[PDB]
């Protein structure tokens, strides 16, 4: 197996239309998701909530849906709740929220890109391992 | 061949500085040069640490220990512990590493070029290790420069622009400290505090107040005690007390640092007032007692009555009582309820934690607090694969503590066993059998049998 | 008047060789890329 | 005492020593590096490249399930790859 | 002469390496089992036969390099090169495993020549025969342990693998389908072993510390003759110290050394014992009346009934992976797991 | 001479049965206070709630153990770290509930295990021997230190002490590998070396002197009767057991110093133990074994299982486990 564009090629937005990402945007993504999110959020879980992971079938019900690269990009301005009711900029890293969450304020909105492809790509490579916990380590 | 060989100085090469017992002018030549490699480090790792510094990262997510010292003193960091301007971090390296030439400079002068023995170009640097005299005055000489270097703190807290306190009114601050702690039923009450838990002995210092104060207290009595050293000699009890010698002596400063070392080590893992958890990460009860209210926190926003939920082994989920009423978080962090924190103590009553303020009074930034410092637990691989043993790889984390505290134990562990080494030695060679058993008159063989 | 192939030159060559060589095939392996 | 070779001291601090292995350490540690970077030491052993262990799109391992049958099962997954 | 004496002459010859009779079978077989052991993990997949990397070349560093055991499928196969499965293929033959039997046969006669090399070099420079005689405890191992354990099994596949992190998980095996801890044959295997090296410290520290003034030096080490008669230390200060210190104490240097012997080699053999016992499941896993009161009374527990908990958690979270050839299909609501964790 | 001199002579008297000294004026009672309260603890003590969460663990032999899975039992959890001597209980029913025994034996033991060793130099010094022998017994009791003391301190609990017990020691290490990968970590790597070693140099040594025992017996006796406890010449042929072992090996590889010999056997399994005592020290502060979890993955970044990926799932096994009803929240910091 290699890492093709066919991999590499992920929902743009809702309506239906993808872009492909090439290596490097992908292997940025992963850095940068390190960097980031990784802390709370290592292999597509969420440690301080394991009731919400990174899983696409789980960004895909989530309101407004999250399973495409616009809609990721917005979640890290302006995170909401799963049903969209409430914003959570004040206890969820954000750009809105990079005064108090230091690490946002040097990324770019490439980065933020290219962090909502890794996050797509991911499970397209892992499978269940991603979002799923120790069961799958 | 000015010993410089087994045969003309008794001892083989790998033993090779024990040639130096008796050379004070080589020996004082060793003695700077190692205190210029102590000073380089100091120098070199500043100046590494902030050449990899970047500051929108926690100082604890990037493996630095030097630069979170300069912080605590009140450098180059604003509200929150935030870094405002690196350039004091620059000053403490170039001028430590800059200072390491002139110490090696006159250690490689000493050592090699300078007189061997001091003894015969002046009665006042010369000394022998048995002149009980000349050795209570260099005490005496180096207690003052103690006392002297405990007042600059001082003086850094008081008239030179203080110090952080992660304790200060509003999330953390640098602040002058006007009111050092002088009552002595504080400052010697730490010393009488039992080690053990929810007591802690010194390592429960928690006010920048008492730090100042016993400073104030240590470099009064270390100056008073290189004055009285200076002034007498021992007394004959102290005489036929110790053994007096170079080695004696070594072993006695051995054991001194083993002791210190250990307690720097409980220092680093359990004190969260001179190591401040924005700078060193979270303490391992202070992570622990964060994940606790996190969830608290997820699940009370969900609906759930935290002070009513029986948990399954029968104590409350989140909340229960400590051995002597207090109010505590549940689950196995019962253990860490000796726990205190700037982020957690607003939501102390007199009773431990009070049930309205947690239903009402939690504010954001103690989520944030609590959510990041329970994602960066002090638990870590040998290669900073953070977590837990069997998470996988991703996070590049070891907490500057868990660094901290090993390696000084480390360091404590070998110092005591070189106390030991060299104290059995130094009394084995003052009674002249340290060579082994003589033949001709076996001490065993002229004692009566057992049985 | 030493001999210089012994039964030991066989020893330490049967040894030798393979070791150098098995270094340099890990050397290279360092800069294997996935 | 002395079995009678030529001292290891000896040899190692010789001139002609090193005339001789300024050479062959080098060609040797040289012969394994071009033994990996050719791309041999995979076809020699079976070793999977990076991009050889799964086909594109399975997650199930080739593991060889008969004992006789089994040069034949490694075979045909090798040909999977394709 | 007859060309066997001369022969016998030059295999005797006194250099730098001596060689023997039984050189013709240590040097070939150690220096083939040695050399077989870095070429697989230098190079050498455990892919078709494990699901594993085990190679340098795949990346694997020294902790996780290793020669794995043959696919489950192979049975107890020797796996000869020219045998039925590889057809003389060798690309094939690593694939299989083949490099496993290659490593553990050769070193079983590698070990055999190795004793012999002992026997015969104590015959000819006029020794008794005792080294020769404690390396019958290694032995033991090798054999119950690599060869022995797996031939009772279904297969070589669980043997253990060659290498520095395949053998923890064999450690981890044995607790959690065997329960190889609680084996009283094991538990003297450990008070051997943890034995032999509280007598190797305490032996050399009390030598060290009776030491005679022989010199004038600091360093002890040059008062000591390799011809002298006299005995370097003071066997009387020795036995005195630990009659004060401990109770009783050695008074006799024969004795203390065969001690020496007896303690680390006895221990060896009676774990041997255990792992044979193993090789058939034949575990000392349960306590019959712990069980019996355990399934009756919900409040007992012992520090025997929570490891049985630890060793169903290590037996159902590791078998799918390790053992893969069983197609094990584990859904998540049947994996036991304890609140929260 | 007056009274105190008289006790002094005898405390250090080098004519008593068992030295007494200095170090053995606080060692006896530590001693004796932790033995008798172990032997009555470990036959009678009824259960003990180690992990305060009010599920009591049986650790005596009137309570149905036996020798192998009787135990005195850590103290609750609920105490962590807090000073629990008797007179701090309501009853002693509570402290037994509590697990007061397993405090009360470990500190008097630790206490009287150092004084043991300051005792070792102490009559070496009296005797006028050379002083080290106290640096050897340094290896087992800091190895005992690390699993009563320190590890219990950094994972803030003398309920993750070690139990007194067999088969609490081996909870004890399947706990401590789930939690550390103690297994993957250097120092107890170089403590398997250590005692292997120590074993395997013990068996050479002692092999090595029986095979070169010089003839003085008959046959039909024990050749041990060859040695005469005293006597000035040595018993066996170093010359010869360096001729067998170095055709053994190489030349070179082979002592001929005795005293070489015999400070080799004394640090190899000393640094070694020294090493795991550190292993056990420093994983208190959860500096840990490495991991190497899916540090392999292919082209397309499939991770590629290793034998470190397996160990994890063993390790897996015993955290969900271990302790089944004491975590409420999905992770095990201490
Ligand atoms: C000659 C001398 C002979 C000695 C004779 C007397 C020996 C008694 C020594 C007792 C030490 C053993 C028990 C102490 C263990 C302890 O819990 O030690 C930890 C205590 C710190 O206590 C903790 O201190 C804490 C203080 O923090 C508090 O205050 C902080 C303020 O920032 C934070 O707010 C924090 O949240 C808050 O809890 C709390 O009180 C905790 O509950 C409490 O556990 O350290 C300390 O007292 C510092 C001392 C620890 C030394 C470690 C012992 C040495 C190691 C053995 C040596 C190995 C031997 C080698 C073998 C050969
Ligand atoms: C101390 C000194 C040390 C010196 C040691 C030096 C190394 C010497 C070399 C040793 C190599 C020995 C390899 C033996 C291989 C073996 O056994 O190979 C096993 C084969 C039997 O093959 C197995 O047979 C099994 C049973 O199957 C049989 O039964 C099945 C039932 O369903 C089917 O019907 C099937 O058709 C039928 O074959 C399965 O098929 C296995 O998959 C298959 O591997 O026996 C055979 O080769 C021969 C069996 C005859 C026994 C020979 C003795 C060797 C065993 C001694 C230990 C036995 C005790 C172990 C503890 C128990
Ligand atoms: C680096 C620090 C240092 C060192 C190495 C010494 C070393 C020495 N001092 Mg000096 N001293 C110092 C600092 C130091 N001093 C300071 C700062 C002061 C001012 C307070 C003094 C005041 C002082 C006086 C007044 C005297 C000495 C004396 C001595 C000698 C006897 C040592 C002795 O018996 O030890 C201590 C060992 C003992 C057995 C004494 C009992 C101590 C107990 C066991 C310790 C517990 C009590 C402790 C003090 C407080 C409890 C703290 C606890 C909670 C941890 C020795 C040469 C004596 C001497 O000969 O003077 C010329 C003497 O009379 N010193
Ligand atoms: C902290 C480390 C340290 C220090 C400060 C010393 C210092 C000393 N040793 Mg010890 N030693 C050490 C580690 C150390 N040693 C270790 C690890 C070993 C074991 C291998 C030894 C083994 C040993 C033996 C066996 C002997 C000494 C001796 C000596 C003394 C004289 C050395 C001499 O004549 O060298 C002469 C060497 C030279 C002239 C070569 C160059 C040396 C200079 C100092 C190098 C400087 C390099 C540096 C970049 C300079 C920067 C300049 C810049 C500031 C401008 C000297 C005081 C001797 C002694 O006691 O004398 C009686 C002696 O016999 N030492
Ligand atoms: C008190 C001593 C101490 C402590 C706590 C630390 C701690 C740290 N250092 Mg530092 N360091 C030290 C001394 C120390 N160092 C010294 C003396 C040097 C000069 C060589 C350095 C040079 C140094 C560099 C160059 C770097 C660090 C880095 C780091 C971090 C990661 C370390 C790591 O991966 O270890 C790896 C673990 C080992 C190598 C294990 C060591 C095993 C030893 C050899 C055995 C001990 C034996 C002996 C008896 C003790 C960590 C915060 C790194 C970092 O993140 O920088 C920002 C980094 O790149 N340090
Ligand atoms: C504690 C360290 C120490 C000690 C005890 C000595 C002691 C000695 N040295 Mg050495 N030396 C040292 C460090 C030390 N030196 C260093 C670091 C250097 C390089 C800069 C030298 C370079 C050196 C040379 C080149 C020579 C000596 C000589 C001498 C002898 C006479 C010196 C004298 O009386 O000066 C007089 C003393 C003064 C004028 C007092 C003022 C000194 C400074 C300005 C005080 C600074 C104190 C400071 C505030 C404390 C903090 C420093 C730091 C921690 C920040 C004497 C044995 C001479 C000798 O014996 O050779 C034949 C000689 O020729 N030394
Ligand atoms: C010390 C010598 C030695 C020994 C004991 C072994 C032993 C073994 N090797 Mg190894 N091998 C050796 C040297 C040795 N090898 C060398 C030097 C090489 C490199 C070329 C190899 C390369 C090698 C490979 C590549 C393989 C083995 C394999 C084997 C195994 C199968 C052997 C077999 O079936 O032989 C069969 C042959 C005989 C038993 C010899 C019979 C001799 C005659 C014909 C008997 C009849 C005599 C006659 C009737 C009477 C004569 C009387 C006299 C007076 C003249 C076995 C473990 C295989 C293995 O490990 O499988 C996993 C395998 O694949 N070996
Ligand atoms: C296809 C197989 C081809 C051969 C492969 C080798 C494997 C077969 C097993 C033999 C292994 C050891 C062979 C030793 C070869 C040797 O050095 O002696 C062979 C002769 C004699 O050397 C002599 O060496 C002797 C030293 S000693 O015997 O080795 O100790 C010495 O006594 C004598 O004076 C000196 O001249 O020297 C040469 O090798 C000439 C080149
Ligand atoms: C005696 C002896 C010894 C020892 C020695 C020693 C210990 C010494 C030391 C020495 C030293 C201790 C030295 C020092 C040095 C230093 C220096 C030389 C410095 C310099 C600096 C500079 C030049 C800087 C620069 C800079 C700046 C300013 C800025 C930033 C950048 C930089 C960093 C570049 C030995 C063992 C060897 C041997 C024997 C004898
Ligand atoms: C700063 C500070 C503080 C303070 C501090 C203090 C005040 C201290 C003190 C200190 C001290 C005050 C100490 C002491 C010490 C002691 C010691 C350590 C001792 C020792 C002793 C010895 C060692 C002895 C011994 C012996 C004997 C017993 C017998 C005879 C012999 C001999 C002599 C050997 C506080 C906490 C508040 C806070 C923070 C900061
Ligand atoms: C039908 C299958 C045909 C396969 C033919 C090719 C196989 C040739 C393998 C030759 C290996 C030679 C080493 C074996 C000799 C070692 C055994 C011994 O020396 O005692
Ligand atoms: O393993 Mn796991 O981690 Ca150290 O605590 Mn949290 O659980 Mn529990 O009390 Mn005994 O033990
Ligand atoms: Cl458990
Ligand atoms: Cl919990
Ligand atoms: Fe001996």
């Amino acid at each position: 197996a290699e890492l093709t564009p066919e991999v590499l090629t992920v929902p743009l937005n809702s309506e239906g239309k993808t872009i492909t990402l090439t290596e490097k945007q992908y292997l940025e993504g992963k850095r940068l998701f390190q960097y980031a999110c990784a802390s709370c959020h290592v292999g597509g879980i969420t440690k301080t909530n394991p009731s919400l992971d990174l899983r696409t079938e789980t960004l895909a019900l989530a309101t407004p849906p999250r399973d495409n690269i616009e809609g990721l990009v917005d979640y890290m301005k302006n995170p909401t709740t799963y049903d969209g009711e409430q914003e959570i900029a004040e206890v969820h890293p954000s750009l809105r929220s990079a005064d108090i969450f230091p690490k946002m304020r040097n990324l770019t909105e490439k980065d933020l890109v290219a962090i909502a492809g890794h996050i797509l790509v991911e499970p397209k490579i892992l499978g269940d391992k991603w979002g799923g916990g120790k069961v799958y380590y | 061949a000015t010993n410089r060989d087994q045969e003309s100085s008794g001892f083989a090469w790998w033993a090779g500085n024990a040639r130096l017992i008796n050379l004070s002018g080589k020996l004082l030549g060793a003695h700077v040069a190692h205190a210029g490699l102590i000073v380089f480090w100091a120098g070199a790792m500043t100046l590494f640490e902030l050449a990899h510094f970047i500051p929108e990262k926690p100082m604890y997510e990037q493996g630095l220990i030097l630069i979170p010292h300069i912080a605590t003193l009140g450098w180059g960091v604003g509200p929150g512990g935030e870094v405002v301007d690196t350039f004091p971090f620059f000053v403490v390296g170039v001028v430590h590493l800059i200072s390491s030439a002139v110490l090696g400079f006159g250690g490689v002068y000493h050592a090699i070029r300078g007189p061997e023995t001091l003894e015969e170009y002046s009665s006042f640097f010369g000394y022998d290790w048995k002149d009980k005299n000349k050795m209570t005055t260099i005490l005496g000489f180096h207690l003052i420069v103690l006392g002297i270097g405990a007042l600059l703190l001082v003086a850094k807290a008081m008239f030179f622009g203080g110090l952080y306190d992660t304790w200060a009114p509003g999330g953390g601050d640098v602040r002058v400290i006007t009111n050092p702690t002088l009552d002595p039923r504080v400052i010697f009450g730490y010393l009488l505090k039992s080690p053990f838990g929810g007591e802690g002995w010194i390592v429960s210092v928690n006010n920048l107040e008492d730090v100042v104060g016993g400073h104030i207290w240590i470099g009064l009595i270390c100056i008073a005690g290189g004055i009285w050293h200076i002034l007498t000699t021992p007394f004959g009890w102290a005489r036929r007390a110790f053994i007096w010698s170079g080695e004696a002596y070594l072993s006695y400063s051995l054991g001194a640092l083993s002791m210190m070392g250990f307690i720097a080590t409980c220092f680093v893992w359990f004190n969260n007032t001179v190591y401040p958890s924005e700078f060193y990460g979270p303490t391992g009860p202070e992570a622990s007692q964060a994940q606790a209210m996190t969830f608290l926190i997820r699940d009370q926003k969900l609906g759930a009555n935290v002070g009513s939920a029986q948990g399954p082994t029968g104590l409350g989920k989140y909340l229960m009582r400590s051995p002597t009423g207090e109010i505590i978080f549940g689950g196995e962090t019962m253990r860490f309820w000796d726990f205190r924190g700037p982020w957690l103590e607003p939501l102390r009553g007199p009773n431990g934690l009070d049930l309205n303020k947690i239903k009402n009074d939690i504010q954001p930034w103690q989520e944030r607090r609590a959510a990041e410092y329970m994602t960066h637990a002090p638990l870590g691989s040998l290669n900073s694969v953070g977590g837990v043993a069997t998470e996988i790889n991703s996070v590049n984390f070891v907490s500057p503590r868990s660094w901290l505290a090993t390696s000084h134990f480390v360091l404590a562990f070998f110092f005591l066993v070189g106390h030991l080494w060299h104290a059995g030695r130094a009394r084995a060679a003052a009674a002249g059998f340290e060579k082994g058993i003589d033949r001709e008159s076996e001490p065993v063989l002229s004692m009566p049998s057992l049985d | 008047s030493y001999p210089i192939f012994t039964v030991r030159w066989v020893a330490v060559h049967t040894l030798a060789v393979p070791t150098i060589f098995f270094l340099g095939a890990i050397a290279a392996m360092q800069f294997i890329q996935r | 005492g002395t079995t009678g070779e030529r001292p290891f001291s000896d040899i190692i601090t010789s001139v002609r020593y090193w005339v001789i292995h300024s050479i062959t350490i080098p060609a040797l540690f040289i012969a394994g590096w071009l033994f990996v970077s050719t791309g041999l030491a995979y076809d020699v052993f079976g070793t999977p490249r990076p991009d050889s262990y799964y086909a594109q799109e399975q997650r199930s391992i080739p593991l060889v399930t008969d004992r006789f049958e089994a040069k034949q099962q490694v075979e045909t997954f090798l040909e999977q790859l394709k | 002469r007859g060309w066997f004496d001369i022969l016998d002459d030059w295999l005797k010859r006194d250099r730098f390496v001596f060689v023997g009779w039984s050189g013709i079978l240590l040097f070939p077989c150690a220096y083939l089992a040695l050399g077989g052991w870095l070429t697989g993990t230098t190079f050498v997949t455990s892919w078709y036969t494990h699901g594993l990397a085990s190679s340098y070349l795949e990346g694997c560093n020294f902790l996780t390099v290793a020669v794995s055991t043959p696919a489950n499928s192979m049975g107890h196969s020797l796996l000869l090169l020219w045998g039925p499965e590889a057809q003389g293929d060798f690309t094939r033959w690593c694939q299989l495993g083949g490099l496993w039997t290659f490593i553990a046969l050769h070193g079983a006669f590698g070990l055999i020549g190795f004793m012999l090399r002992q026997f015969e070099i104590a015959r000819l420079v006029g020794v008794r025969p005792y080294n020769a005689i404690a390396f019958s405890a290694p032995i033991a191992v090798f054999v119950s342990v690599f060869l022995i354990y797996p031939l009772g099994q279904s297969s070589w596949f669980f043997a253990p693998s060659f290498g520095v992190a395949a053998i923890f998980r064999f450690l981890l095996f044995f607790q959690g389908f065997h329960n190889w801890t609680l084996n009283p044959f094991h538990m003297m295997g450990v008070a051997g072993v943890l034995g032999g090296a509280l007598l190797c410290a305490i032996h050399g520290a009390t030598v060290e510390n009776t030491l005679f003034q022989d010199g004038e030096g600091a360093s002890t080490f040059r008062a000591f003759n390799p011809t002298q008669a006299e005995e370097t230390y003071s066997m009387v200060t020795a036995n005195r110290f630990w009659s004060q210190i401990f109770g009783i104490a050695f008074s006799n240097k024969r004795w203390l050394h065969f001690f020496m012997l007896f303690v680390p080699v006895t221990g060896l053999w009676m774990s041997a014992i255990g792992v044979v016992g193993l090789a058939l499941n034949l575990r000392s896993y349960d306590f019959i009346s712990q069980e019996i009161r355990a399934a009756e009374d919900p409040e007992f527990e012992t520090f025997y009934t929570k490891n049985l908990l630890l060793n169903e958690g290590i037996r159902a979270w590791m078998a799918p992976q390790d053992q893969p050839h069983e197609n094990f299909v584990f859904p998540e609501e049947v994996l036991p797991r304890g609140n929260a964790l | 001479a007056n009274l105190w001199e008289r006790f002094c002579n005898w405390v250090t008297s080098t004519d008593n049965r068992l030295y007494v000294g200095w170090f053995g004026v606080i060692m006896i009672p530590t001693l004796l206070a932790a033995t008798i309260c172990f032997v009555i603890a470990f036959i009678a003590a009824p259960p003990v709630d180690i992990d305060g969460i009010r599920e009591p663990v049986s650790g005596s032999l009137l309570y149905g153990n036996n020798i192998i899975t009787g135990a005195v039992v850590p103290s609750s959890n609920a105490i962590g770290l807090h000073f629990y001597p008797i007179w701090e209980a309501a009853s002693l029913d509570e402290w037994l509930y509590n697990g007061g025994p397993y405090q009360l034996i470990i500190f008097h033991f630790l206490l009287g295990a150092s004084c043991y060793m300051g005792r070792q130099w102490e009559l070496s010094y009296r005797l006028g021997m050379r002083p080290w022998i106290c640096v050897a017994y340094s290896a087992p009791l800091a190895s005992a230190f690390a699993v009563f003391l320190i590890y219990p301190i950094g994972q803030g609990s003398f309920s993750d002490g070690m139990p007194l017990g067999i088969s609490g020691t081996f909870n004890f290490m399947i706990v401590f590998q789930a939690e550390h990968n103690i297994l993957m970590h250097p120092f107890h790597q170089l403590g398997v070396a250590g005692v292997f070693g120590g074993a395997l140099f013990c068996a050479m040594h002692g092999s090595l002197v029986t095979s070169s025992l010089i003839r003085e017996t008959t046959e039909t006796e024990s050749a041990n009767y060859g040695y005469k406890f005293g006597q000035e010449e040595e018993t066996y042929n170093i010359v010869a057991a360096h001729g067998y072992f170095g055709r053994l090996i190489f030349q070179y590889a082979s002592f001929n110093n005795s005293r070489s010999l015999h400070f080799f056997l004394a640090a190899w399994p000393v640094v070694g133990v020294w090493f795991t005592a550190l292993g056990i020290s420093t994983m208190a502060f959860n500096l840990n074994g490495f991991n190497f979890n899916h540090s392999v993955i292919d082209a397309k970044g499939n991770v590629i299982n290793t034998w470190a990926d397996i160990i994890n799932r063993a390790n897996l096994g015993m955290e969900v486990m271990h302790e089944r009803n004491a975590h409420n929240f999905p992770l095990d910091l201490a």
